[PDB]
């Protein structure tokens, strides 16, 4: 009910916008406040920080500098991410390091995985724990050759099954 | 990691050093005079544990006390008439009667200490009257040598109103009926409106003997009401009344258009009173007495003497599993009853449920082999069969509508993560105060699997097998999106394939096929898979036209399709031929759909399968494809690729090209007994783009699968090796208008058909998807018994002689074992909670806790759970059937996914250390579970970042065609 | 994407048609951010004004049945995903997204849907408003003092000389303008005060309140006398025949504010007693009050009542001027208040 009412005194400074934009952040991303608690809430506490950052249009150049200042310290998630832009993506490897558990997630830019060059150089192999083994024959082809000498009861035509009783 | 999150277990207290005694009273065949209740009421004031029920024997009922250290005053908490029969302490052994005896015993001192903290009870729900207020369901197991523990299933419900003086004045200006909640056992009633005042002297005898059994606050003490087109008169305090995704289908569906004291003492003794453990859910017929009935579950389910049943069974947990779960149609009549109710309404159910060539049945289990793709409860009318019981000895008191709605149906009618564990802190005092006159809190995983006195690892991750050289590849799973970046080779050696498309002649419809087929031919090929060129004769790029209009779309499929499938080298100077030197295409259809019965499009295939030689004949798969794909929309292309590379399904051959030139010898003794009659034909080997990388005699362990389809016409089976390497599948047909006995054994020579087709002895290890019936393993424990797999092996050792030599090179059987399949449904567990990466975001893990669950801790089929195991998993599952969760539907939409397998058989050592080979009963869980988890690995849809369901693939691979038999038939 | 779109030529659909599959392509991600959803529902909306100047008549053309359809369901799926986008893009709209039209089917998909706009179109006309009024003497105990300040000062400066027709008492009583029931707790006290005096005060809240008391709410007592008969209890009551509905309990307010008020020593209290017998005096004068009621109270009080107490202070103090009326109801009373002893029939004498 406060800062409901000198919002428009908020909006004339640049700097100031930014510094009472982080504050608030504080207090929704700890969880003081849920939906079960008061829907409404989240429905006015959004409201005047849709045209807070509005209010850094109406310039580009500070849009983008009180943004990069809020992704960086991150049902309830999805809310505050509606209003901030659309983030630039990178692909995700999960990387073992072996008995074979899992340990950590490296990030990298689809600009680098390509096919021209032969090795995997955005790639490291040891975070498969990828082994090189040698060729060796299916085990089911050489049962069929081992088959050949036995020549045990007839299997069913596999219509057999399909039968009335 | 899910070591670290809080499930739902307290661990009340120790069984440790405690003692009982039981007393007993016989009767003629009140309150004050009745010797049971009285000391029931004084023992419960005296905050000890104490429990009362009936017997076999009419007119004989029991006390049951227990406590620890110090002996209560038993001079007077006892009547004069009252006598013991029972002296016993923990050192000397506790039966499973005595074992959930405790756990009814402790919820009446836990019932009282909730009623004293302004909690109400419905029912199996406790709920505070007037979000912090939500209803908590309470039962109790033992987990462990001797520790006792709970869990609390947390529900939400609406709100519920204590009555007060308000509510009567309304209900008498109220013509119609004013309906509210009676007794803690939540019965639906009208309420007349007749308020009764604390100075009656009828109600001062009644509020007097209500505060000995329940603690009733201390104006309005009691009101009239009429519950099942009965009045009876009831006090006021315990009266209560209650209150009374979406984005996607818009899309597409854009996209189509523009292209009575004594009425609840009778109740506490059949509702409340039945407090079973819940690690004996997975239970089966009895072993004491070999019967569907057993225990003292005789004066619950209304003769024969069952002498001492010292198992775990009970009819009546049983049947509620039985009711409306996967089971067989003979023995589900058996836990109903023919001759009693519900078993016509099961019989007409089924035979409404029911109200076509065999080979194009044996079609639908082809496309479905490959990786990628009302009824009321018995016990809901079992306590409205008590209220029938309750409420006539009710009435003799004093001196179909009680069927129909005698419980409330707030019960049956309906989150977040940090609230549900502040009411759980809430519920810690309460508890620990209610053991004292310690409790553990809320359960890490790690904390459950110390406890337990047997790794709180997550199980590891197995690697598969690939090839980046032309040499072999170990590989983790986390390389599969990475497939045409690391450009590494799959198993099966690049098969090539050949196909032909079946277009109507609609122009735009036309366009969007040959660019969907050209980037289908590039993504096909820049993996290394082989070659995706078409048909070589040029034919407008491989596209075939034709042209309700099925029947034009199906004569030209016919009459065209039929006998079409049916000197100058420049540079070859500057190279020499090499020689003579030393596998034709796979042939592939595409058909489209302009249909958004479909069945017509696959009767081209039943047409094609007859009019062609059987060289051509031998390899031939049908692909289908929706016609949506090329107008409205990556992820398809690749999935479409494996699928078809994966159902190729190579043919063994059968002219080896000798060439000896000699009348006989070595090389044409092969070459004939190759082309020997009794070698079958079309063997048509399988090889997966991965496979399971091996884990360091020689041996092979199979998996089978097997359930129901919606009726109980068809039995669905498939069966996969140790290591993948195979994927098969089966339908056996039992339709009858004995009948059980013969569908079970056709399964089995189908499960022997594929040992003998290898020549090593094998492991047999049988899953289940649904729930083990009472007459389900009546066959599988006489068939497949020790002697009969020694039967079968001199059998064997007949037709191949080298069996007889060497059993090295016999398929024989050396172990079998049975593992039952189905969810637990009690225990919940969030991640959101702590005690660098968070789980069930990105990954997913799996947890395992065993137990050998013995029966008391102190002929052919032992004790009906040998051991269990619970098989929790981060990873979500696909579409199950719907018998598989009627048991506990609340539990589906869980994301951390809760699971109960146990063992049935066990039969080790059949030719006579291999852990199936041990006689330890925990470790034959822990070798089949964690390649149960490995087979769950191969589910890998490498246009998927993680697997695309839990469960190994070939439960998935049955829930495939099971969900295919589901909407086409 | 959204620059491309502003630079249509309006009244030209030859070039949006083949622009319009790539609205759905890119609709999936469209909802994850506001100010694209704000710049393209500013952009959906200002188009849907031009093809209007009903929607059925657009239907029929081929060139103009994809057109009013796809940008009808993008600004319906931007609110079910994205509110927060939403002084508004949708006032440029006449016609609200609830009914707006929806592709054909399914039913009871669309009505299930058309059950789901609604809801939310609703929850945001009211967040709207949230935001035009920026968040916000609306406490009644303060609108009650918020009361006392203001027509306070419109009685003491107004001047009672003239009764002129702008200061009449029919326009001074809707000028003030439950409510009602605190407004006359502060009239009241308004003319017992010490400092500023004048009893043409007094004539007026009396003169104000007798009429207005029997003439609003007896328009709504003749609703309630022909709605009254609801079984034996509203027949065993019977209160709007037996008696009109009137305004009542004002004079409990005024009980209270007398602890031994019987007194000249005191000069403020003094004028404060002699205005207000002469104010209790006016209402039973005038009829102002409920006096059936009046009358059983000080009864009830005057039973139960067993230096002297206030209760008793009250009725030997207030002047009645209702003479002759019945002696049942007059003089009766003036016997019965006083206890038992015949040495008051000499004052009397
Ligand atoms: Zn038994
Ligand atoms: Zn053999």
């Amino acid at each position: 009910n406060l800062v409901g009412g000198m919002f428009d005194t908020v909006q004339r400074s640049t700097q100031q916008t930014t510094e009472w934009a982080m504050l608030l952040l504080e207090i929704i991303i700890s969880g003081t406040v849920d939906m079960q608690s008061n829907n409404e809430l989240f429905t006015t506490v959004l409201d005047m920080l849709s045209v807070l950052i509005n209010g850094t249009l109406a310039n580009k150049r500070a849009y983008m500098n009180l943004a990069k200042k809020l992704q960086k310290e991150l049902d309830s998630l999805e809310k505050v991410r509606q209003l901030l832009p659309l983030p630039k993506q990178t692909r995700d490897v999960i990387t073992c390091e072996p008995g074979l558990q899992v340990s950590t997630k490296q990030k990298i830019s689809p600009w680098d995985l390509f096919e021209g060059l032969k090795p995997s150089a955005p790639l490291s192999w040891g975070w498969f724990g990828t082994v090189r083994v040698d060729r060796r024959v299916a085990r089911g082809e050489e049962q069929q050759r081992l088959l050949l000498y036995h020549t045990h009861l007839r299997p069913r035509p596999r219509a057999y099954y399909l039968e009335p009783l | 990691s899910l070591e670290d999150c809080h499930c739902n277990l307290f661990c009340l207290a120790d069984l440790t050093g405690i003692k009982w005694k039981k007393y007993v009273w016989q009767g003629p065949t009140v309150t004050e005079e009745d010797p049971i209740l009285s000391s029931f009421s004084r023992c419960l004031k005296a905050d000890v544990l104490g429990v009362w029920r009936r017997d076999q024997r009419p007119g004989r009922r029991e006390l049951w006390i227990f406590w620890w250290g110090e002996d209560p005053s038993f001079a007077d908490l006892i009547h004069h008439d009252l006598s013991e029969e029972e002296d016993g302490v923990w050192e000397n052994g506790l039966s499973y009667e005595c074992r959930t005896l405790l756990f009814k015993a402790v919820h009446n001192l836990l019932e009282r200490c909730l009623m004293n903290r302004n909690f109400v009870r419905i029912g199996k729900w406790f709920v505070k009257p007037y979000s912090e207020h939500l209803s908590c369901s309470f039962t109790f197991f033992l987990h462990g040598d001797s520790n006792v523990c709970t869990s609390v299933e947390i529900n939400q419900h609406q709100p519920v109103y204590l009555l007060s003086e308000e509510h009567i004045t309304l209900a008498q200006q109220s013509n119609s009926p004013f309906q509210v909640i009676l007794c803690p056992f939540g019965l639906n009633g009208t309420l007349t409106g007749q308020a009764f005042k604390m100075s009656d002297s009828a109600t001062k005898k009644l509020i007097g003997e209500w505060k000995q059994f329940y603690p009733i606050s201390c104006s309005l003490a009691a009101v009239e009401v009429l519950v099942a087109g009965v009045r009876m008169i009831y006090p006021a305090c315990f009266v209560l009344v209650p209150q009374s995704q979406t984005v996607d289908p818009q899309s597409v569906q854009k996209w189509v258009k523009f292209s009575s004291l004594y009425v609840n003492l009778i109740l506490s003794e059949s509702v409340m009173n039945l407090f079973k453990d819940c690690n004996f859910d997975s239970c089966c017929i009895c072993v004491c007495n070999m019967n569907i009935k057993g225990a003292d579950v005789g004066v619950y389910i209304p003769q024969e003497a069952q002498y001492r049943c010292t198992c775990g069974f009970s009819a009546v947990m049983n049947r509620k599993f039985g009711n409306n779960s996967g089971l067989f149609l003979e023995d589900e009549l058996d836990i109903i009853g023919r001759n009693t109710d519900c078993g016509k309404e099961a019989e007409k159910r089924f035979e409404a449920l029911r109200a076509l060539s065999d080979d194009l049945i044996l079609l639908l289990q082809d496309q479905c082999t490959n990786l990628f793709s009302n009824w009321v409860r018995v016990e809901e009318r079992d306590c409205c069969n008590d209220c029938y019981l309750a409420l006539e000895h009710g009435r003799q008191f004093m001196d179909a509508l009680v069927k129909s709605s005698c419980l409330h149906p707030w019960s049956k009618r309906n989150q977040c993560s940090q609230d549900i564990l502040r009411m759980l802190l809430s519920l810690q005092p309460v508890l620990q105060d209610a053991i004292q006159k310690g409790v553990q809190g809320p359960l890490t995983w790690q904390q459950f699997h110390k406890m337990a006195g047997r790794s709180p690892e997550p199980l590891p991750i197995p690697t598969f097998l690939l090839g980046y050289d032309y040499d072999y590849l170990v590989l983790s799973p986390f390389a599969l999106p990475y497939w045409e970046r690391l450009m590494l080779e799959p198993y099966g050696s690049q098969r090539d394939i050949a196909y032909v498309v079946l277009c109507p002649e609609n122009e735009a419809l036309l366009n969007g096929a040959k660019s969907f087929f050209r980037d289908l031919t590039a993504i096909y090929e820049s993996c290394r898979l082989g070659q995706h060129r078409p048909v070589s004769r040029l034919l407008t790029d491989g596209i075939m036209r034709v042209g309700s209009k099925l029947k034009l779309y199906a004569q030209v499929c016919r009459y065209d399709l039929g006998p079409y499938l049916a000197t100058m080298d420049r540079d070859k100077v500057g190279i020499p031929t090499d020689g003579d030197s030393h596998y034709p295409p796979a042939i592939v259809v595409y058909i489209i759909d302009p249909f958004t019965w479909t069945l017509g499009l696959l009767r081209c295939f039943l047409e094609m399968v007859q009019t062609l030689p059987p060289h051509i004949k031998s390899t031939v798969s049908v692909q289908i494809i929706p016609c949506q794909y090329l107008l409205q929309p990556p992820q398809h292309l690749k999935s479409l690729a494996f699928s078809a590379f994966t159902q190729c399904r190579r043919p063994l051959p059968t002219s080896t090209n000798v060439k000896t030139l000699t009348g006989f010898g070595p090389g044409l003794a092969m070459e004939t007994a190759l082309r020997s009659p009794d070698r079958p034909e079309c063997i048509r080997l399988y090889a997966p783009p991965f496979i399971l990388a091996p884990v360091k005699q020689k041996y092979n362990v199979l998996f089978v699968g097997y359930c129901l389809s919606h009726d109980q016409r068809w039995i669905l089976a498939s069966c996969t090796d140790l290591y993948g390497e195979l994927l098969e599948t089966c339908i056996i047909n039992i339709d009858v208008p004995s009948a059980r006995k013969f569908g079970l054994q056709k399964l089995w020579e189908w499960c022997l058909g594929l040992v003998q087709m290898s020549s090593l002895p094998w492991r047999v290890v049988i899953g289940r998807l649904g729930r083990i019936g009472h007459g389900e393993l009546k066959d599988w424990s006489c068939l497949l018994s020790r002697r009969n797999l020694q039967s079968l092996s001199k059998r064997l050792k007949d037709m191949c002689r080298m069996c007889g030599i060497s059993a090295a090179d016999s398929p024989s059987i050396l172990s079998a074992c049975l593992v039952a399949m189905e969810p637990q449904g009690s225990f919940v567990i969030m991640p959101d909670s702590v005690s660098q990466l968070n789980t069930p975001q990105d990954t997913s893990c799996t947890h395992i806790l065993v137990f050998p669950t013995s029966a008391s801790v102190q002929p052919n089929i032992l004790q009906q759970p040998l051991a269990l195991g619970y098989f929790v998993s981060t990873a979500k599952a696909g579409p199950l059937p719907d018998w598989f969760w009627s048991a506990c539907p609340q539990a589906q939409y869980q994301c951390p996914l809760f699971l109960k397998a146990s063992l049935h058989l066990h039969v080790p050592s059949v030719q006579s250390s291999h852990p199936l080979d041990s006689n330890q009963t925990s470790d034959v869980l822990r070798f089949v579970l964690e390649q149960y988890n490995a087979l769950s690995w191969l589910t890998c849809d490498p246009a998927t970042q993680d697997r695309r369901s839990c469960l190994p693939i070939h439960f998935v691979v049955l829930n495939q065609l099971y969900n295919f038999i589901m909407n086409m038939l | 994407v959204l620059e491309c779109f502003e630079k249509i030529r309006p009244g030209e659909d030859e070039l949006l048609k083949l622009l319009l599959p790539l609205l759905l392509r890119y609709s999936g991600e469209f909802v994850q951010s506001a100010y694209l959803s704000r710049r393209l529902a500013y952009f959906c909306t200002r188009r849907l004004a031009l093809q209007l100047d009903p929607f059925s008549d657009l239907l029929m053309c081929p060139q103009h049945r994809p057109l009013v359809f796809g940008l009808s369901c993008i600004l319906q799926t931007i609110l079910l995903c994205c509110p927060s986008a939403l002084g508004s893009p949708l006032d440029h709209l006449p016609i609200a997204p609830s009914n707006l039209p929806m592709p054909e089917g399914n039913s009871a998909f669309t009505q299930q849907v058309r059950a789901k706009l609604r809801e939310i179109e609703q929850q945001i006309k009211e967040r709207g408003q949230a935001v035009e009024v920026r968040w916000s003497q609306e406490a009644t105990a303060g609108f009650t003092i918020g009361r006392v300040l203001h027509t306070l000062e419109v009685l003491d400066s107004h001047s009672f000389e003239r009764s002129d027709f702008s200061n009449s008492l029919d326009s001074l009583c809707n000028r003030i303008f439950s409510d009602d029931d605190a407004v006359v707790s502060l009239l009241c006290e308004w003319a017992v005060s010490c400092k500023r005096s004048g009893r043409h005060r007094a004539m007026v809240v009396a003169k104000l309140l007798e009429k207005r008391q029997a003439e609003i709410e007896a328009e709504r007592c003749g609703e309630s006398e022909a709605a009254d008969e609801k079984g034996s209890i509203a027949s065993g009551s019977l209160s709007a025949p037996s008696a009109p509905i009137f305004q009542d309990v004002l004079l409990q307010f005024l009980d209270t504010q007398a602890p031994m008020l019987t007194d000249p020593r005191s000069e403020s209290e003094r004028v404060e007693f002699f205005n207000l017998v002469l104010l209790f005096c006016e209402l039973i004068r005038h009829d102002v009050f409920s006096h059936n009621m009046y009358t059983c109270t000080l009864i009830s009080r005057g039973d139960l009542a067993f230096d002297q107490p206030r209760h008793v202070q009250y009725a030997t103090h207030f002047p009645i001027p209702q003479e002759e009326s019945c002696s049942h109801e007059c003089n009766q009373r003036l016997v019965v208040l006083f206890g038992v002893g015949k040495q008051r029939d000499d004052a009397r004498h």
